[PDB]
């Protein structure tokens, strides 16, 4: 459920990146992520 | 069993400006609001050269003026964000409210301000790219300087 | 001569900042990653 | 005969003081090239 993350608050924190953010997921540093380009309207479907 | 998701992190941007790094002390930066009324800047440069000349047989020169009219050059940037009609229902209609419409309101709400705030974040960004590549356009290799 | 010219007399709100600075030929000379600007966006680095 | 200072760059060989000059100084935008090249 990517909408609990997106929804909800979080923790700014300072992250790091060995490459490059949209290539940490088509290169797949890691798997069972989520992408968006225009913001979604799933999330405002409660 | 439970699946136990951890503290929801986040990230917040890396805010730079064109001032905060060290290409506008390249770029005398300047606000001008006229600037989509206006066409080309000219710049007169009056310009002097030296006169010093002899001899008899040498050919000595007249004086000399030159004035050079350097033009400027316009390269706008844009680029688009965009703000869903989802949320832009749930700003707008603010239906009665039993809370879970105050959190998806507030959210709505922040969802702009992250939006038009990471937009100029997006700006400042531009104008560092397009300074940078007006300064590459505009400078010479060195071994040709 | 003018003794403000129009791109001359643009007063300023003065900070600072933490530039690397270099002396060389006796010119002090920054010194400007702009990793910061272009690091996990679209835009590759024009200096590359 | 009045007189005045300069910065002149002086350089000291064999207990000799010996000035040392620029002349594009003098040559920079001119008609005329410098004779020293």
């Amino acid at each position: 459920n990517w909408t609990a993350t997106e929804l909800l608050p979080k923790l700014d924190v300072p992250i790091d990146l060995l490459t490059h953010i949209k290539l940490s997921v088509g290169e797949e540093m890691f798997n069972n992520f989520r992408l968006y380009y225009g913001d979604d309207p799933e999330r405002y479907n409660l | 069993s439970f699946e136990a998701i951890f503290g929801t992190y986040c990230n917040k941007i890396e805010w730079v400006t064109f001032l905060g790094t060290a290409l506008a002390t390249a770029a005398h930066a300047i606000m001008f609001h006229d600037l989509n009324k206006m066409t080309t800047g000219k710049m007169l440069f009056y310009i002097q050269v030296p006169r010093v000349a002899t001899g008899a047989g040498i050919p000595t020169s007249r004086q000399t003026t030159v004035m050079v009219s350097k033009y400027s050059e316009k390269s706008p940037i844009t680029i688009p964000f965009e703000i869903s009609a989802a949320c832009l229902t749930h700003l707008k209609e603010t239906f009665e409210d039993t809370l879970l419409d105050k959190l998806l309101n507030a959210d709505a709400v922040n969802t702009v301000l992250r939006a038009v705030k990471n937009t100029a974040d997006a700006m400042e960004r531009g104008l560092i790219d397009t300074f940078l590549r007006v300064l590459l356009r505009h400078a010479p290799p060195c071994f040709v300087l | 001569d003018l003794p403000e010219s129009q791109f001359l007399d643009q007063r300023l709100t003065f900070t600072e900042t933490q530039m690397d600075v270099l002396k060389v030929g006796e010119r002090l000379v920054a010194l400007e990653h702009l990793r910061k600007v272009y690091k996990n966006t679209d835009v590759q680095d024009p200096l590359e």
